[PDB]
DNA sequence: TCCAAGTGCGGGGCACTCGTCTGTGAGGGGGCT
DNA sequence: AGCCCCCTCACAGACGAGTGCCCCGCACTTGGA
């Protein structure tokens, strides 16, 4: 057959560039401007700069550092006069491990293939060093520190003295561009590198907020682009390949569609997309999240559904990955419990009711059980130990949680809304008619 | 023994260091590298050309940690099929003490 | 991706759905992966062993390097990296070193291929809701483990909790989250009756016996059992091991009137609710000196009564707090035997602290000095016991 | 400068017109931003606030306990009024602050 | 290979290189002016005389001339907020004593220099020492005996060595033997030492040390007041020289903004790079008033209302309602549940429906980690506490207008 | 040409320490049948 | 006519940052082999 094969290439080309591609951007025509041009000027004169990238999380912030070293690296100018060290906040979660990175990466006398010698002072003091003995003749360090907040919350912030003390002095020309989520880090620091820092600072929040740029979006993200188009990705990328993200990138000079295949893929999206159905399920993913990332993860769980048996993208397999996000997991938690457990809640949701959320027991909760039990005729002769075993089965999936003794007489909290029991007692599967009256009541 | 188990991290080396020192006493390591990845490790070049069991004795059940014993159980629990484990109890009180100090997601993997 | 799913879906009847969405997300090796997948249910639903088969199954059939962890091993980051880097890097002996997350991202950079052989990674950590009370930095390192180590692997995620206990005050990245819905009690009786076969080989390798034991142990009348075993057991639990383990002794009791030759619903419905007070017990009279007896007792009253209320009855809202003074003088009150003040006495009140009859509610370090407490944690019908064994009616001083 | 002059302004006013000693950080600024809009005064934000009050804390007129989130530091004062009153020279408008107490 | 490497690099034998371009650097000629009044208005470039600081300058200059004409040894304590000219103050008054001592118009002397905000511990401090006295590198145990061997014993002829301390705050710990020591070994006859301590706080003496400490660190303190709105256009027009790059109302209202917020000079003159790369880019040569007034809303930025604005729709009814929960109960640490409650109350009003708390601890998550709310870990759903981190008019101008 | 074990030293685990914070047991104070 | 019930206040506990100390690994290394 052929006409599978090429649903295999449209959906491992759509994954492919769903998860992977992160050097293109969309949109940031200003901010992307000011990190290029900052670049620029310091690796060409040889100034000193800092900046902080600030946004939300799910923007494109590592997109933009990509694309902007992406673009600038294959000058051959910004290549071999510049040296790139990056920093994470998560991996790097101390002074003396960064230190050591920093003194692999930029390739100093001490690194020995990537084992560093010396102490924490001794690596300070030869980075230091090694800073101040250079000048305008010497090649620009570029400082990436990802996660700034974290590197904020150091032992005296005292790298972040050093890296702010070299910007602000005449030694080697290094750069520090800090990317962080959080939009009052600068509170974090103290005087002195609230001074040494340069106050210009970057925002990045997205520009999909107006519901028909959503659109375009989801329009955009789902079409197949042209030959032209895809020759020239693929030659951009084997440039920045032939000089880290690039041995695994997107690289779409693998994948080459018939024109007719594309006219009909792009005029089932647009038909698709001009529906009712379709706006409303992205309408509701819209008014919870305008983020970027959710809606590539609601389209990479929509792609994966393409199987040679229904081979085309319809409105009611988006109805379907909508209504598998809005709903609650909780609820489906409850559906979930036997009818011992679910008496037990029974018994918790009265005690809270009547008490106003009260912290109860398994003693209170077990005599306002058995004051049911006995009448029920359908529960009649349960123990203690069944109770008390579907007690801790409550206590162990979080719908019970301590107030934080023996097991018996610790008191709890009901973790739980009445909405979300009421909602379990009208989904629960083979539910007897004595607990639905008792529930009630 | 129970003085020798006040964390999670003090028996796992202790039952390990156990078992290690008891192979090397029937035919020394820091108690830094006492953990479960050199147990399997050692056991796959010793044992499996040969089933040994390994039986690990609680001699006094009572006086154990419960959160030690429940994550010592789960530990042990999780690691079946790869590394034959036999587990035999010292309980002093009765049956009732093991069945209110064993929680349900713990006796669920318990064959006793 | 399909031949996964079809060596699956043998192994594990009415599980449908989720090995079809298993296998469209990180099915094929060539595709690739989700960040992370977090599938999680309730106990007894199979996540463990469907992921095990799962991973087992992909290391067989392709080119994927699988891992399985269990975060209750992991104390500290060190052993949970030394334990992926095994995994995933094999063969590498004892000269293997991880010192933290950032030489473990580095170990797994080294490990990026060409393009051709479609190579993949599957990481599955169990008891993935204790992996937030650890260093913090583990969790969302292994959410965004992808575009870190720039390579094509999956972090699959084991719990019994929903997402939303998951979230720090740091946020986390994107995830896929999948439920595996608990059996209703049909899907529940075709689980319980998929291994007809195996009981029919165990029934025929232990006579007229066996010979009448070949004619009716078939598929409906073993229906009929599993439908009058399931109308008794299904209001208790759900969960399919202890219904399986439990269904098999019931079994062994409820065929021996039609191998000594309705008309079987009273003779189980008798063992039946004798077996269903023994529902999570998984097993396959305490004799205590004499004063050790009246100690135990003079806990009890110790604890069972007010502090006010002992002024009246010996001078001839669970358990109150008590210290030690206050046990001797109603041990002494209620003796009526008046011996003296011994070492064993005192050695029976700690070995009856040590035997987790009594307890230390607080204090517990100045314990000679007097100012720490206790509390008895023994029930009424025990108490009676030791009463009657003794002579003592606590009945009275209650 | 004049945004410390503002600010001491307030944190006398708060001091003055309210009982109880424990002034945090968002609500000394939620005072100041309102004095500041009745003045027609371009107010700060919150990251240049913390930074503006740290700089008073040098001169030592203020002490700063810390807690876990910049909202919540405590400000203690630690001189007297009349000494704020001497060192500020500001007689104009600080008697203009202290007498505009609808921002409390 | 490893060994002789660092044979080599603890005993200070080999150069501490850095690598060089392969490009050669720009030409001043292919500059612009406006790129020249760029590269002048760096912070790195310090002036050889500095404007606005001369009577401090004539102070430093009068006490180290006094103590290096005496051979006798003392100490001295300077303060002041950052950016006020200390360091660069002090260091010119040593090159000029440096320039003095060249052309034998004054006794020769050596120069050593620590930093307290690069040394891992305190301690360290006589590693450094050492290292700018011989060149080797020691461990801090030997390198005091050395120093205590070096100072106390009366060995002439000794000559005298200056000793700058930046960020004294910093080698205060519990102990406090590192300051001890080091404003204790001025107080011998045999060591003619000149410590001058420079710090930010001006009573560092009284807050943190020692009673022998503030005793030995004496009385001749001196203060650096921060720059007014007169000096700080000064400086500036200063800097540029004679260009006719900037106007006037431009240096001066970038000198009137900066020095009413804190004084400093580095905001200025980074205020006017920013000012010159925003002229860059409209294709103008000369610097208005209107990228000055845009390099002031782009520097001293507030972003905690444009952030509201761009929230999506659940996000703000949820801002909405923890103001109303804080408005209604009047303490300001809430709970999740009365935030859910008066959720629950706005979206029955708006019409549109709310999601579960399952995707309502998201939303609480989402505005925790961009620092609009603080919460705790969502580990104790329903029960977790809320503080409103932006202001509760800030919702109202962000949602209305 | 190498080397066995002292050894000198940095680094991490741990234990105290200062401040905050909140229950609380019994001495103390006000009424009682 | 001794007794019944609240007040409250410095121990009890927690806890949390945080900071110094001691064991432990580990290269140095060196006088010897
Ligand atoms: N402007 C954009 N253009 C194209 N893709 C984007 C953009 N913004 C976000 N994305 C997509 O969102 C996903 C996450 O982006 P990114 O890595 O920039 O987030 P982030 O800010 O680094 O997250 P975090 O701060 O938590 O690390 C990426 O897969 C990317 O494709
Ligand atoms: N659909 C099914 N078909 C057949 N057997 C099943 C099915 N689901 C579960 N089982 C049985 O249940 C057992 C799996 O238990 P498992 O180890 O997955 O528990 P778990 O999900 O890890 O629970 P917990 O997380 O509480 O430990 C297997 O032995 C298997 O035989
Ligand atoms: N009066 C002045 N004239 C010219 N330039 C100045 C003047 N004051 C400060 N600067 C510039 O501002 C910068 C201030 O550096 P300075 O030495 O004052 O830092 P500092 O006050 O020691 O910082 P910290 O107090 O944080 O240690 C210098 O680089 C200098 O170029
Ligand atoms: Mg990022
Ligand atoms: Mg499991
Ligand atoms: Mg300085």
């Amino acid at each position: 057959p052929e006409a599978d094969r090429e649903l295999v290439s449209i959906r491992r080309f759509l994954k492919e560039r769903l998860q992977r591609d992160y050097t293109t951007l969309r949109g940031y025509a200003k901010e992307r401007s000011n990190v290029r041009l900052l670049l620029q000027r310091t690796a060409e004169m040889g100034e000193s700069n800092s900046l902080l990238l600030l946004g939300p999380r799910g923007s494109g912030k590592t997109t933009l550092i990509n694309s902007v070293l992406a673009d600038l690296l294959p000058n051959k100018s910004f290549g071999e006069n510049t040296l790139i060290v990056h920093l994470d906040g998560n991996l790097h979660t101390d002074d003396r491990v960064a230190l050591k990175s920093i003194t692999v990466q930029m390739q100093l006398e001490n690194a020995a293939d990537g084992k560093v010698f010396g102490s924490f002072a001794e690596n300070l003091a030869f980075l230091l060093q090694c800073l101040k003995a250079g000048g305008k003749h010497s090649k620009s360090v570029i400082f990436i520190l990802e996660e700034f907040d974290l590197f904020c919350a150091h032992h005296n912030q005292t790298l972040l003295y050093n890296l702010f003390d070299v910007s602000q002095s005449a030694q080697a020309p290094i750069c520090v561009l800090g990317v962080t989520c959080r939009l009052d880090v600068i509170e974090l620091l103290e005087k002195r590198v609230k001074s040494r820092f340069s106050h210009r600072q970057v925002f990045l929040f997205p520009s999909l907020r107006r519901f028909e740029d959503y659109v375009d979006l989801c329009r955009d993200l789902l079409s197949l682009p042209t030959g032209n188009s895809l020759l020239l990705a693929a030659e951009k990328i084997y440039n920045l390949q032939n000089i880290y993200f690039s041995r695994n990138h997107f690289d779409p000079g693998e994948y080459g569609f018939s024109p007719r295949l594309r006219d009909a893929w792009n005029k089932q999206i647009c038909k698709v997309l001009a529906t009712q159905q379709a706006r409303s399920t992205l309408q509701a993913l819209h008014d919870f999240d305008i983020s970027e990332a959710y809606l590539k993860n609601f389209l990479f769980r929509l792609v994966a559904h393409l199987r040679p048996q229904s081979p085309h993208i319809t409105a009611e397999k988006m109805a379907a990955v909508g209504s598998q996000f809005e709903g609650d997991d909780k609820i489906e938690l409850l559906c979930g419990l036997s009818v011992l457990e679910l008496c037990l809640i029974i018994a918790i949701k009265h005690h809270s009711q009547i008490y106003d959320r009260d912290s109860f027991n398994f003693e209170i909760i077990y005599a306002r059980f058995s004051k049911f039990a006995k009448v029920s005729t359908t529960m009649q002769a349960v123990e203690r130990s069944i109770v008390l075993k579907a007690f801790e089965h409550l206590r162990i999936a979080e719908l019970i949680m301590p107030l934080t003794v023996q097991k018996e007489f610790e008191m709890h909290k009901l973790a739980l809304t009445y909405s979300q029991i009421h909602h379990c007692m009208q989904r629960y599967q083979a539910l007897p008619t004595e607990v639905a009256q008792w529930a009630q009541s | 023994q129970s003085r020798d188990c006040a964390t999670l991290k003090a028996a796992v080396e202790t039952l390990v260091f156990g078992l290690v020192e008891d192979n090397a006493e029937v035919e020394r390591l820091r108690r830094s590298q006492c953990t479960m990845k050199q147990l399997k490790s050692w056991y796959t070049n010793n044992f499996d050309s040969e089933r040994r069991q390994l039986v690990v004795i609680l001699p006094d059940f009572e006086c154990f940690n419960a959160s030690v014993l429940q994550d010592l159980i789960l530990i042990l629990s999780a690691h079946c099929g790869s590394l034959p484990f036999v587990l035999v109890l010292g309980v002093a009180t009765a049956m009732t003490a093991v069945h209110g100090t064993l929680p349900y997601h713990v006796s669920s993997k318990i064959r006793l | 991706m399909e031949a996964i799913c079809s060596s699956l879906e043998p192994l594990f009847p009415c599980r449908e759905a989720a090995i079809e969405t298993l296998g469209e997300l990180i099915g094929d090796s060539s595709e690739t992966y989700p960040s992370a997948i977090y599938l999680f249910g309730h106990s007894g639903t199979g996540k463990t062993a469907l992921t095990r088969a799962f991973l087992k199954e992909c290391g067989k059939r392709q080119n994927v390097r699988t891992a399985h962890l269990n975060a209750i091993e992991c104390y500290t980051t060190k052993i949970m990296l030394e334990i992926l880097l095994d995994s995933l890097a094999p063969d590498q002996g004892d000269a293997l070193k991880v010192d933290n997350m950032l030489d473990f991202v580095e170990q797994l950079r080294r490990q990026a291929a060409t393009r051709v052989e479609d190579q993949g990674f599957l990481i599955a950590v169990d008891n993935a809701e204790r992996l937030r009370d650890m260093d913090a930095n583990v969790l969302p390192v292994l959410l965004r483990l992808q575009e870190l180590t720039n390579l094509n692997l999956c972090v699959i995620l084991l719990s019994q909790l929903p997402f939303e206990k998951f979230y720090n005050k740091t946020g986390l990245s994107e995830i896929v989250c999948l439920h595996l819905a608990q059996y209703n009690k049909a899907e529940t009786q075709r689980i319980l009756g998929s291994d007809f076969q195996q009981v029919r080989n165990q029934l025929l390798e232990q006579k007229k016996r066996l010979e009448i034991c070949q004619e009716a142990v078939t598929e409906d009348f073993y229906n009929n059992y599993l439908n009058l075993f399931l109308s008794v057991f299904y209001k208790a639990c759900r969960d399919v091991p202890e219904l399986q383990l439990t269904a098999r002794k019931c079994l062994s009791t409820y065929l021996e009137p039609v191998l000594d030759g309705s008309r079987l619903w009273r003779h189980i419905a008798g063992p039946l609710r004798s077996a269903l007070t023994q529902i999570y017990m998984r097993i396959e009279s305490l004799e205590l000196p004499y004063y050790a007896k009246f100690l135990l007792i003079a806990a009890f009253l110790a604890s069972h009564n007010a502090a006010k209320q002992d002024k009246r009855l010996f001078v001839k809202l669970g358990p109150k707090s008590f210290s030690i003074d206050r046990l001797l003088a109603i041990f002494y009150a209620i003796l009526e035997e008046k011996v003296g003040l011994t070492c064993n006495l005192l050695s029976q009140i700690s070995t009856l602290v040590h035997l987790n009859l009594l307890s230390f509610v607080s204090g517990e370090q100045n314990i000679m000095e007097g100012s720490a407490r206790l509390q008895c944690t023994i029930g009424l019908e025990f108490v009676l016991q030791i009463g009657k064994v003794v002579g003592f009616n606590v009945r009275q001083y209650l | 400068p004049l945004q410390q002059k503002l600010m001491l302004c307030t944190l006398v006013l708060m001091l003055r017109n309210e009982r109880n000693k424990d002034i945090s950080m968002g609500r000394l600024h939620e005072v100041y931003r309102r004095v500041c809009a009745k003045r027609n005064i371009l107010a700060l934000d919150q990251a240049e606030f913390t930074g503006t009050v740290d700089l008073v804390e040098t001169r030592g007129i203020l002490r700063i306990m810390r807690k876990k989130e910049p909202r919540l530091h405590k400000v203690l004062l630690q001189w007297d009024e009349e000494e704020v009153h001497a060192a500020l020279s500001d007689k104009q408008l600080i008697a203009s602050i202290l007498s505009d107490t609808a921002c409390l | 290979t490893p060994s002789q490497k660092m044979k080599k690099i603890r005993a200070g034998e080999l150069s501490p290189s850095m690598q060089q371009r392969t490009d050669l650097p720009a030409k001043d000629s292919s500059k612009s002016e406006l790129q020249l009044a760029r590269e002048q208005l760096h912070v790195s470039v310090v002036p050889k005389s500095l404007p606005c600081r001369e009577r401090e300058f004539e102070n430093i200059y009068a006490f180290l001339e006094g103590k290096i004409q005496d051979q006798c040894g003392g100490c001295m304590y300077v303060s002041g907020v950052p950016g006020t000219g200390k360091t660069a103050t002090v260091t010119g008054v040593i090159r000029t004593l440096q320039r003095m001592a060249k052309q034998n118009e004054l006794p020769a002397f050596e120069y050593l220099e620590i930093n307290g905000m690069r040394l891992t511990e305190p301690r360290q401090a006589y590693v450094q020492i050492y290292k700018q006295l011989t060149g080797k590198t020691v461990s801090w145990e030997q390198a005091h005996a050395l120093l205590e061997k070096r100072f106390t014993t009366p060995a002439p002829r000794r000559v005298t060595t200056v000793l700058l301390v930046d960020e004294l705050d910093i080698l205060c710990n519990r102990r406090q033997d590192v300051v001890y020591n080091l404003l204790d070994w001025p107080t011998k006859s045999a060591a003619k030492l000149v410590v001058v301590t420079i710090a930010n706080t001006m009573d560092l003496p009284e807050r943190l040390l020692m009673g022998k400490v503030t005793s030995r660190l004496g009385l001749t303190r001196l203060t650096f007041q921060p720059y007014s709105h007169k000096q700080l256009q000064e400086i500036v027009t200063a800097r540029l020289g004679g260009s006719e790059t900037f106007k006037g109302e431009a240096v001066q209202l970038v000198a009137r903004k900066v020095a009413a917020v804190s004084g400093d000079a580095r905001r200025a003159l980074d205020i006017c790079r920013r000012a010159t790369e925003i002229a860059d880019t409209a294709a103008v040569k000369c610097v208005t008033m209107l990228h000055v007034q845009q390099a002031l809303a782009e520097m001293i930025a507030s972003a905690k209302v444009q952030a509201i604005r761009n929230c999506s729709r659940m996000e703000q009814i949820f801002l909405q309602a923890i103001a109303a929960e804080v408005t209604r109960t009047g303490v300001e640490e809430t709970t999740f549940m009365g935030v859910y409650q008066q959720v629950e109350t706005i979206a029955a009003f708006m019409g549109v429906t709310f999601p579960p708390p399952g995707r309502a601890l998201r939303l609480c998550s989402k505005l925790g980690a961009e620092r609009l709310i603080i919460s705790e870990h969502s580990r104790n759903d329903l029960f977790q506490k809320i503080l409103l981190n932006v202001s509760a008019d800030d919702i109202h101008y962000a949602l209305r207008v």
